[PDB]
RNA sequence: AAACUAUGCCGACUAGGGAUCGGGUGGUGUUUUUUUA
C-alpha cells in the first residue's frame, strides 16, 4: 500500500510512467496506491495549469 | 513570413482558448483544417464551427467551450506502422488513454483509435489532448 | 410556331408553353420582336413536397442572356398564363468528368466546366434577378452540414413567397439540401 | 460595442469598421449619374475617380480628383446609382 | 577612389540554370546534358 | 455625449432595449 | 432539443411531433411551471423562440444580438423568464411584450452560462464562464452576492 | 406555403397572450 | 500618358524608323 | 516582481516546439521507431 | 510588409462579392471591347485603360463585364506589349535614377536607391524568365535600358 | 579624442486609455467669403 503525493503525480506525468504500471514494475508486486483528501485538494488548488494531472489522479484504481 | 495555414489555425485556437474566449476567427480555411476541426469536434474538444464563404478563401468561426488542453501539428510528416502508432501515442500524449493522435491514412484523415480499428496507417498530421 | 420555337424536343407541355409564347407575341406590340430571336431547349414541371408546382426552362446561354434582358415581365405574363405555378429559367450546362489514370486524349477541363462552377452558376440563374449576398456552411456536432444562401433585401416581397419552391427545385436538380435566407 | 459577436455583427458596427476588416470585404465607393449643363447630358462617374472627367459632347469638366473622393464642379446636377 | 555607379549583383542558382538553358528540359535530357558538361569540362 | 452635442438626430435608446435586433410578430 | 425540437412521449418509441421555426438548431429548452403548455427554446442563430403545445406550434421569435446560453421561467408569475446571455448579461423578459426586457442583470466579466430562479420567485442565481456565481434580486438589476 | 404558417403563428400568439393574461389578473 | 515605346507594334515602327 | 513566472507541466517530451509546430529530428524518429 | 522598406501599410482595393454586371449597366460587351482597343491604339497602358474605363465610361470591372481581362483582350487582338508594365516602369525608374547620378555624381542616397531598384528589377525579371514570357537570355543592362525606353 | 552610474524579464501576444504626426469618410456650426481665383 502506497501513499501518493502531489510532487509524485506531477513528476510521473513529466517522465511518462503510468502510476500502477510503473509502481508494479518497481516493487515487482501488486500495489494499492492511495490519494488522501488533502493531496487531492492540493492538486485542485494548483488549478488550471495542472488540471491534466488532476484528471490523471481521478482514476478508478486510485482508492 | 507565414508559418502555415494549419499551424496558424491551430495556434490561434490554442491562444484564444487559453486566454478564455468563446469563438475564434480562423483565416484562411483549408480542407485539412475543416477535417481537423471535424475530428476534434466529434471527439468533443471544440463546440461547433461555421464556414464563411467570401470568394477568396473562407473564414471559420468556431465556438469552443473549455475542453481543449493543447492542439498542435507535427511538422515533418513521417511514416508509421501500427506498432509505431502505439509507441508514438505513448510518447506524444500525456498518458495511455488520454488524447488522440491525428493521422492521415489512405482512408482519409482520422485519429489513431479509428485507424487501429479500421486496420490502416499512413502519416501523422498533429495531435490533440 | 411550335416546331419553330422548339429545338428538337417534341413534348406536349413544351407545345403548350410554345403556344403560350405565340400568344404573348401576337398579343404584344413589341415583345413579339423582343422574344422572336429567342428559342429555348427544354421544359420541366416539378412539384415541391408541399404540393405546389414550378416550371423550369432549360435554355442555351446566348438566348439566356436575352432572357435575362427580357425576363421579369415575361415571367409575370407566363405566371398569368400558368396560374398557380413558379416560373424558372435555367441553363443546360455541360459538365466534364475527371480524366482517369487510364484515359485517352481528351481536352483539359475548363474550370468553368468543372462541376461546382456549374452549380454556382445554377444558383445565380435560379435566384435571378435578386442577387446572392453570401454563403455559410454550419457544421453541427452530430456531423450535420447545413448549407445556407443569404440573398438580398431589395426585392423582399417580390421573392419572399418563393423560398420553399426554390429549395425543392434546386434539390431536385442537383441533389443537395440547401436553405435560403434573407437577412432583413 | 463593449462586447460583440463575430458571426453576426450588427450593421452599425459592420458600417463603422474598415472596408477590409469587415466580415466579408466589400467596397465603400459608389457610382453617380451627373448631368452636365453644357449639353444637359448624363455621364456615369466613379465617386473616387482620378481623372478630370470631361463630357463627350461638350468639353466640360465634370469632376476634379482630390485625394480620396472626387470633387464635382459647381453647377452639375448629380444623383447616386 | 569612389564611383557613383553600383557594381553588379551575383545571379541566383536558378538564374544560372536558365542562363545555361537547362531549366526547360526533361529529367533524362538534363541528366545526359549534365554528363556532357562534366565531360567537356573534364 | 460629444456625438450628442454635435449631431442633430440621435435617439436615446434605453438599456432594456439596446440588445434586441428584432421580433417576428410586431406590436401596436 | 437538437437540430429540430421534437416532442416525444414515454409510451411511444418515436418522436411524436416536431417543431421548428426553420432549419436552425436549438440548444436549450424549458417548459414553464404554471400554465404548463408553454415551451421556450434558445437558438444558435442568437434567437429566443416561444412555442405553445396546446395549439402545437411555435408562436413567436425574438432575435437578439448575442447567443443566449440558458433560460428559466419563474414559478410565481408564469409569464416572465430570464435568459443568461453571452454579452455578459442576464435579461428578464415578459412573455407578452418581447420588445423590452423588464430587467437586465449586469455584473459579470465573462459569458453567463446558466441562470436559475429561486422558488419564491424573488431572487436569481447566474453562474458564468468567469469562475464565479452572482446572486441578484428580481428588483435591482445589479449583483447582491458573489461566490 | 409559408405566409399561411406566419399568419397561423400570429393567431396562436394572440391565444397564448389571452391565457397568460388570465394569469396576470 | 501616351507611352510610345510600350507595345510591340510601336517598337516595330521604332525599328522601322531606325531603318 | 522578483519571483519567476511559474510554468506548467511539460508533456510532449520528443521534439522542439516552434511556431511551425513540433519539429522532430530523424534521430528521435529512429530512437522511438 | 512592403519589402525594401519597413512599413506595414494595408491600403488596397476591396473586390465586391457579386460576379455579374450591375443592374444600371446598359452597355454592350462588344462596345466596351472596341473601346479598350481604341484606347490601346491611342497608346495607354492596361492599368490606365482600366482607370479610364471605371472613371469615364462607368465600366466597374473589365474582368466581370467581359469574360477576359484587359491584357488578355489586348493579347487576343494583337496589342501585346514586349515586356509587362511593372517591369517596364521599373526599368524606366532605373534609367531615371542612373541619369540623375550621371548629372549629379554626389548623391549617395540615389546610389542606394538605385541598388534597391536594381534588386527589384532582378527579382521581377527572374520570375518572368521562369514563366518564360521573356526569353531565357534576356539580360538587363544600360544599353538595353536606353534603347528600350528611349 | 572617446567613455565615466546607466539596467528594462522575454515571446510565436489578449483587451485597451489618454495623447499626439500623416491620409481619408461623415456630421456640425464658428472663423472664412461674394463670376474669379
Ligand atoms: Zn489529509
Ligand atoms: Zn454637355
Amino acid at each position: 500500500q502506497v501513499l501518493i503525493d502531489t510532487n509524485f503525480i506531477n513528476f510521473s506525468i513529466q517522465k511518462k510512467v503510468d502510476i500502477v504500471r510503473g509502481m508494479m514494475d518497481c516493487l515487482l508486486a501488486k500495489c494499492n496506491p492511495l490519494i488522501t483528501d488533502c493531496v487531492m485538494a492540493e492538486l485542485e488548488k494548483l488549478g488550471p495549469k495542472y488540471r491534466i494531472a488532476l484528471k490523471l489522479a481521478r482514476d478508478p484504481r486510485i482508492k | 513570413t507565414r508559418s502555415s495555414v494549419l499551424a496558424d489555425a491551430l495556434n490561434a485556437i490554442n491562444n484564444a482558448e487559453k486566454t478564455g474566449k468563446r469563438q475564434v476567427l480562423i483565416r484562411p480555411s483549408s480542407k485539412v483544417i475543416i477535417k481537423f476541426l471535424q475530428v476534434m469536434q466529434k471527439h468533443g474538444y471544440i463546440g461547433e464551427f461555421e464556414y464563411i464563404d467570401d470568394h477568396r478563401s473562407g473564414k471559420i468561426v468556431v465556438q469552443l467551450n473549455g475542453r481543449l488542453n493543447k492542439c498542435g501539428v507535427i511538422s515533418p510528416r513521417f511514416n508509421v506502422k501500427i506498432g509505431d502508432i502505439e509507441k508514438w501515442t505513448a510518447n506524444l500524449l500525456p498518458a495511455r488513454q488520454f488524447g488522440y493522435v491525428i493521422l492521415t491514412t489512405s482512408a482519409g484523415i482520422m485519429d489513431h483509435e479509428e485507424a487501429r480499428r479500421k486496420h490502416v496507417s499512413g502519416k501523422i498530421l498533429g495531435f490533440v489532448y | 410556331p411550335q416546331a419553330k420555337i422548339l429545338s428538337q424536343a417534341p413534348t406536349e407541355l413544351e407545345l403548350q408553353v410554345a403556344q403560350a409564347f405565340v400568344e404573348l407575341e401576337n398579343s404584344s406590340p413589341e415583345l413579339k420582336a423582343e422574344l422572336r430571336p429567342l428559342q429555348f431547349k427544354s421544359i420541366r414541371e416539378i412539384d415541391v413536397a408541399g404540393g405546389k408546382k414550378a416550371l423550369a426552362i432549360f435554355v442555351p446561354v446566348p438566348s439566356l442572356a436575352g432572357f435575362h434582358k427580357v425576363q421579369t415581365k415575361l415571367t409575370r405574363e407566363l405566371e398569368k398564363k400558368f396560374q398557380d405555378r413558379h416560373v424558372i429559367f435555367l441553363a443546360e450546362r455541360r459538365i466534364l468528368p475527371k480524366p482517369s489514370r487510364t484515359s485517352r486524349q481528351v481536352q483539359k477541363r475548363p474550370r468553368s466546366r468543372t462541376l461546382t462552377a456549374v452549380h454556382d452558376k445554377i444558383l445565380e440563374d435560379l435566384v435571378f434577378p435578386t442577387e446572392i449576398v453570401g454563403k455559410r456552411v454550419r457544421y453541427l456536432v452530430g456531423g450535420n452540414k447545413i448549407q445556407k444562401v443569404l440573398l438580398d433585401s431589395k426585392d423582399v416581397q417580390q421573392i419572399d413567397y418563393k423560398l420553399e419552391s426554390f429549395q425543392a427545385v434546386y434539390n431536385k436538380l442537383t441533389g443537395k439540401q440547401i436553405v435560403f435566407e434573407i437577412p432583413s | 460595442v463593449l462586447v460583440q459577436d463575430l458571426l453576426h455583427p450588427t450593421a452599425a458596427s459592420e458600417a463603422r469598421k474598415h472596408k477590409l476588416k469587415t466580415l466579408v470585404q466589400g467596397p465603400r465607393s459608389y457610382f453617380l449619374d451627373v448631368k452636365c449643363p453644357g449639353c444637359l447630358n448624363i455621364t456615369t462617374v466613379f465617386s473616387h475617380a482620378q481623372t478630370a472627367v470631361t463630357c463627350e459632347s461638350c468639353s466640360t469638366i465634370l469632376c476634379t480628383p482630390t485625394g480620396g473622393k472626387a470633387k464635382l464642379s459647381e453647377g452639375t446636377s448629380f444623383r447616386r446609382k | 577612389v569612389y564611383t557613383p555607379f553600383p557594381p553588379a549583383q551575383l545571379p541566383r542558382k536558378v538564374d544560372l540554370e536558365i542562363e545555361s538553358g537547362e531549366y526547360f528540359l526533361s529529367k533524362r535530357e538534363k541528366q545526359m546534358k549534365k554528363l556532357n558538361e562534366q565531360k567537356e569540362k573534364q | 455625449a460629444n456625438e450628442r452635442r454635435t449631431r442633430k438626430d440621435m435617439p436615446y435608446i434605453s438599456e432594456r432595449k439596446k440588445q434586441i435586433v428584432g421580433t417576428v410578430h410586431k406590436y401596436e | 432539443g437538437g437540430a429540430k425540437i421534437h416532442l416525444w412521449d414515454v409510451n411511444r418509441l418515436k418522436p411524436v411531433s416536431d417543431l421548428s421555426w426553420g432549419a436552425d438548431n436549438i440548444t436549450s429548452l424549458k417548459f414553464n411551471q404554471n400554465e404548463t403548455d408553454i415551451l421556450a427554446s434558445t437558438g444558435s442563430d442568437n434567437s429566443i423562440v416561444l412555442y405553445d403545445l396546446r395549439t402545437n406550434s411555435p408562436t413567436q421569435k425574438i432575435v437578439q444580438t448575442m447567443r443566449t446560453n440558458a433560460i428559466c421561467w419563474n414559478p410565481m408569475e408564469a409569464f416572465n423568464f430570464v435568459t443568461a446571455n453571452e454579452d455578459h448579461n442576464a435579461y428578464y423578459y415578459d412573455m407578452r411584450n418581447l420588445s423590452r426586457s423588464l430587467n437586465v442583470f449586469k455584473d459579470h466579466v465573462s459569458a453567463v452560462m446558466d441562470v436559475d430562479f429561486s422558488p419564491t420567485g424573488d431572487e436569481i442565481v447566474t453562474g458564468s464562464y468567469d469562475k464565479s456565481i452572482r446572486i441578484y434580486k428580481t428588483n435591482h438589476g445589479h449583483s447582491r452576492e458573489i461566490y | 406555403q409559408r405566409i399561411q404558417q406566419r399568419h397561423d403563428r400570429k393567431a396562436a400568439y394572440e391565444i397564448s397572450r389571452q391565457e397568460v393574461s388570465k394569469w396576470n389578473d | 500618358k501616351a507611352k510610345k515605346d510600350f507595345y510591340r507594334f510601336q517598337v516595330r515602327e521604332r525599328k522601322k524608323q531606325e531603318i | 516582481k522578483a519571483t519567476k513566472r511559474e510554468r506548467g507541466l511539460k508533456i510532449s517530451s520528443v521534439g522542439r516546439s516552434t511556431r511551425n509546430g513540433l519539429i522532430v529530428s530523424k534521430r528521435d524518429i529512429a530512437r522511438i521507431s | 510588409g512592403r519589402m525594401h522598406s519597413a512599413g506595414k501599410g494595408i491600403s488596397s482595393s476591396a473586390i465586391p462579392y457579386s460576379r455579374n454586371a450591375p443592374a444600371w449597366f446598359k452597355l454592350s460587351s462588344e462596345s466596351v471591347i472596341e473601346q479598350i482597343v481604341k484606347y490601346a491604339r491611342k497608346g495607354l497602358t492596361p492599368s490606365q485603360i482600366g482607370v479610364l474605363l471605371r472613371d469615364a465610361h462607368g465600366v466597374t470591372q473589365a474582368r466581370v463585364i467581359t469574360g477576359n481581362k484587359i491584357m488578355r483582350i489586348l493579347k487576343s487582338n494583337g496589342l501585346a506589349p514586349e515586356i509587362p508594365e511593372d517591369l517596364y516602369y521599373l526599368i524606366k525608374k532605373a534609367v531615371s535614377v542612373r541619369k540623375h547620378l550621371e548629372r549629379n555624381r554626389k548623391d549617395k542616397d540615389a546610389k542606394f536607391r538605385l541598388i534597391l531598384i536594381e534588386s527589384r528589377i532582378h527579382r521581377l525579371a527572374r520570375y518572368y524568365r521562369t514563366v518564360a514570357v521573356l526569353p531565357p537570355n534576356w539580360k538587363y543592362e544600360s544599353a538595353t535600358a536606353s534603347a528600350l525606353v528611349n
